[PDB]
């Protein structure tokens, strides 16, 4: 409306509103296609809230950018990154907020700038997509996998969304959606299964028998509806089937340990290169990691079995590395791992 | 080689040099005591163990000045006589740590609304060698530190 | 306008801006002012505040597509820690007369050590770098902030120890200024609030929204073995600098901190020994001398910033006939004196090597 | 005028004069909404209308200037009560010696005053920083050529509430 | 490799081990050591840390059904 005269006014255009309910540790890169006709031709490009979101896109679209940030800031959501597939090894490296890369209906481009900012260290979290197609059940299980990385960093999430405007939601989206109401009520530690993301449903039912061929090895990590705690994803697993390196909670859990502690001794770099100065770093750590272990996040009923951080001058460096500047510390802390199986075992006998 | 010049910038300030401009007026005092900053503290505790402590509403300060009898008149007494059972000329207090001439002020203790509450006589006795000192009791109800 | 003895109220001012005090980051910035009174165009005059930039020089100075940014360039010099801040009005580039002339006007003046020309104009810069250069290696004390134009040294100096590069353009709410206005500010800041010893590399620059590069690890990894000293953008934090490297690629001379607290100490014992000029050149004057230089080292040791533990293991004075001179040497007039420190580094690389075994 | 008296006593000379009701007279024509419309910019008519309940206000708030600074009678009558005030307090500081002792007297009159201003709810700010600032100094405010013509210069600066004037309802029939 | 004047993070490190002062107890191990660099095969080298251990001496020495029992 165009505002005149002092009144109050009345208007009844189609409009809409979503509150945000934002999780700091929740921060996605949303890739595109470079081969997409509808987007603004800015490769970077920065959305707060829906408010913002609606004001370059202005039309309900259909596509797969749409329907996946749409779906993002239903269930809070905070501020996000619109990166097109040639582009996102670049804004990982330049805008340092950035802790998941949700790849939005995309693949092949997106896996060989994943695996760029994986090995160069950049702390980030991969959700990657299922086949939009049908798999059969004869689908001989290592040859669906192929596509993908064997990084502890991503994870596949199959089953695509049918969104009830018609459109379809990338899987990486609603697995996107439940991370961020559980980083908000549970925390990093706990894992995104058992949350329940609303207004979509999976395109594609899928048994239990299914889903145990695919749970070893590369986890599909299946989107399931269940009648009680309606349409959740429903597998924790990484791409790697590892004793330390399974379980999205746990590695989740250390990115945002490591990203937490470099937030904080960044203030403290510069500083001498001295026994004063290691006493504040290493006191800077177990006040952080105490903190955190008595909001249930670390393993271990005592702060000796939970954390433990150790600096000196002949324990973690050596008197060659301090002339170099460099400034050695070892943490070594536990992560609780989640229960995956229930076995009920009944009997008739008293 | 410290250039007292470096001394202005660089040494604590002492206590013993203080004006007190008393509303519109400066008054000289002996003493003056309990401009402080006090707030009260909230606490709550849930059966998980989270302790969570926060500061309360601060509270009012009590300001104690004291100065000697002089055979003038007594400012302090036409102040806390003129009261009428909730009305007083409520004035603004400030003490200024001070340079040796006075031409300088260094920090000072701002106090917002100031009344009188006591005004206690100096205790006559024949075996002292003392001056007769009166000391006000002031209400007020917040303090601040200007540092110029 | 005053002639009542009331009180006047005006209602369309510009807030002031506060000054700091400061006495080893006295910067001359080199830059396009613009004089109201036409009598300091050629000289170096001294601007003790915001309020005495107003005054001499023109602060407004309507734009017509180019702007006028040696105004903003000094707005955010005093919001990030100010100084006497000397200035030399150079109008355009080329004029070999003014620049040539230019070292012999730094000498006059007794105060000035950082040089840090803000102009964002780049063949403006490099005939300020190259007539500036030769002064750099004259034992004065001096420290040039250079700026970087693509990611490297201008090439008028090279790899001397007095000069710092710092590289990404930062933009003012958007015209884009060369840093070193700013960093002539943090400067002033962290030597007095921590010492010359200090790096001033954390210091979140005020005023400033972002620069024009988001510089990442990979291009600062190749940037960082040369003294480039990239303005860094944190999230949680803003814009910080970020890098306390020198040109030097020597041990000794590698890192800013060092370099000028040589600086620094060299300046203050040679304002310690000048009223000790034209005395009697005897054994009683040489014990003066070393007791005035014996005691500024120990009161620099006391407040941090040598680095030792007994006091002789962080510096040393020497005079004497049989030491530092020859018979020969006293009567010619001169006498010698071998003074020694030992600096601290700052610690620039942390590794924090996790695990989850225990 | 008489908006003003009473929207002055109970409600500041920061509030708008506007939904206050005066009595005993009403107005002699009637004006619509779209009326006011045209006369709402520029040089801002502030009608005087009529409204079951809030029975004969007037309508409108602007000043004769529409600027981001001084439209809004509000924000005006805000200043020249604080002017007003200020200089009330200031004259009893008038031939003072002109020392650095008097300029910390004059900015803490003045910090006195705002902050009991900023606590019943004139000033725009949830802290001090945001809501006031006074300064004076030697090389801050003035220079010592102005010191020694008898000059005393203060910068005070201060926020004002402006108010919500429009009120836009969106309705629809979906949940 | 560090370069970055940041802060740097590896994740899987061994934990370090503290070593006390004492002046009656320093022993000499002879046993099966394997240095790294060949110029201390023949002589006697203070290790005064396990830290010193890892830098001059091959503190890992893969197995083949004999297995290497000095480091551990």
């Amino acid at each position: 409306v165009t505002t005149t005269y002092p009144g109050v006014y009345l208007s009844e255009d189609a409009v809409s509103s979503f509150s945000v309910n934002s999780a700091a540790t929740a921060v996605p890169l949303f890739a595109y296609d470079s081969e997409n006709t509808n987007t603004i031709n800015k490769p970077i490009q920065v959305f707060r809230n829906w408010a913002e979101f609606t004001v370059e896109y202005p039309t309900p679209l259909e596509d797969a950018f749409y329907t996946s940030l749409s779906l993002w800031f239903m269930h809070g959501g905070g501020k996000c990154y619109l990166v097109n597939e040639a582009n996102i090894a670049d804004a990982v490296a330049q805008y340092d907020d950035i802790t998941l890369i949700v790849a939005a209906g995309t693949d092949t481009t997106t896996y060989t700038a994943f695996t760029t900012v994986v090995g160069q260290g950049y702390r980030i979290f991969g959700l990657f997509d299922g086949p939009k197609e049908k798999i059969a059940g004869t689908a001989k299980p290592d040859e669906v996998m192929e596509e993908y990385p064997t990084s502890p960093f991503g994870a596949v999430f199959y089953p695509w969304g049918t969104l009830a405007s018609g459109a379809a939601v990338p899987p990486s989206a609603i697995a996107a959606a439940s991370i961020t109401q559980t980083d908000r009520t549970r925390g990093v530690w706990k894992a995104p299964a058992n949350q329940a993301v609303n207004g979509v449903t999976p395109a594609f039912a899928v048994s239990d028998d299914f889903q145990g061929k695919y749970n070893q090895g590369k986890a599909l990590n299946m989107i399931r509806t269940f009648s009680g705690q309606g349409t959740v994803v429903w597998g924790a697993r990484t791409l790697e089937d590892s004793d330390n390196w399974r379980y999205i909670p746990v590695r989740r859990l250390f990115n945002a340990v490591e990203r937490d502690i470099q937030k904080s001794l960044n203030k403290l770099v510069f500083e001498p290169n001295s026994q004063p100065t290691w006493q504040r770093v290493k006191a800077a750590v177990d006040s952080y990691l105490h903190s955190l272990w008595q909001q249930g996040a670390l393993a271990g009923n005592t702060p000796a079995d939970a954390w433990f951080v150790q600096v000196g001058k002949d324990l973690t460096m050596t008197q060659e590395e301090i002339n170099q500047g460099k400034m050695i510390i070892k943490i070594g802390l536990a992560a609780v791992r989640p229960a995956e199986f229930i076995i009920l075992q009944f009997s008739q006998d008293i | 080689a410290i250039t007292a010049d470096d001394i202005a910038v660089q040494y604590p300030i002492p206590t013993y040099r203080f004006i007190v401009t008393l509303g519109d007026e400066q008054v000289p005092f002996t003493s003056a005591s309990g401009l402080d900053i006090n707030f009260d503290t909230i606490e709550y505790r849930d059966g998980t163990g989270n302790w969570f402590k926060m500061p309360g509403q601060r509270q009012a300060p009590n300001i104690t000045l004291s100065k000697g009898v002089f055979p003038g008149k007594n400012a302090m007494y036409e102040w806390i006589n003129a009261i009428q059972l909730n009305q007083v000329e409520k004035k603004d207090i400030m003490i200024s740590l001070t340079n040796e001439a006075g031409t300088e002020v260094l920090v000072s203790w701002n106090v917002s609304n100031a009344f009188p509450t006591s005004l206690t006589s100096p205790s006559f006795d024949a075996t002292s060698n003392e001056i007769a000192v009166q000391q006000i009791t002031l209400m007020a109800d917040r303090v601040t530190i200007q540092t110029a | 306008v005053t002639s009542v003895p009331g009180v006047y109220i005006e209602e369309d001012a510009s807030p002031a801006m506060s000054v700091s005090a400061s006495a080893t980051a006295v910067p001359l910035f080199v830059a396009r002012f613009t004089p109201l009174k036409p009598e300091l165009a050629g000289v170096i005059t001294r601007i003790g505040s915001w309020l005495d930039y107003t005054i001499l020089f023109d602060s407004n100075v309507p734009s017509s597509v180019v702007d006028p940014t040696a105004s903003v360039a000094l707005r955010l010099y005093f919001q990030n820690g100010g100084g006497p801040c000397y200035l030399y009005p150079l109008e355009k580039a080329d004029d070999n007369g003014p620049l040539a002339a230019l070292p012999d006007l730094i000498d006059e003046v007794g105060e000035i050590t950082l040089l840090a020309s803000p102009d964002p104009d780049e063949t403006y810069r490099t005939a300020v770098y190259g007539a500036l250069a030769a002064s750099l290696d004259q034992h004065k004390g001096y420290f040039l902030l250079a700026d970087s134009v693509n990611g490297d040294a201008p090439s008028a100096v090279g790899g001397s120890a007095q000069v710092a590069v710092y590289y990404p353009n930062v933009e003012v709410p958007p015209l884009s200024l060369p840093p070193s206005a700013l960093i002539a500010g943090v400067y002033g800041k962290t030597d007095g609030e921590r010492g010359v010893w200090k790096a001033p590399a954390n210091v979140v620059l005020n005023g400033v929204s972002d620069v024009s590069v988001r510089v990442t690890n990979e291009q600062q990894a190749e940037l960082n073995p040369k003294g480039i000293n990239v303005i860094r953008h944190f999230s949680d934090r803003g814009l910080v600098v970020w890098g306390s490297r020198t040109q030097k690629d020597d041990d000794d001379w590698r890192y800013i901190p060092v370099r000028r607290l040589f600086d620094a100490a060299e300046r203050d014992i040679k304002k310690a020994l000048q009223p000790m000029v034209f005395e009697p050149n005897s054994q009683l004057t040489w014990k003066r001398v070393q007791t005035a230089i014996d005691n500024y080292l120990y009161r620099l040791w006391q407040q941090g910033a040598l680095a030792g533990n007994k006091a002789e293991e962080a510096y040393f004075v020497r005079v004497g006939k049989g030491i530092t001179m020859t018979q020969d040497e006293i009567n010619q007039g001169k006498m010698i004196i071998q003074v020694g420190m030992a600096a601290v580094r700052p610690a620039e690389f942390i590794i924090l090597k996790f695990t989850q075994d225990m």
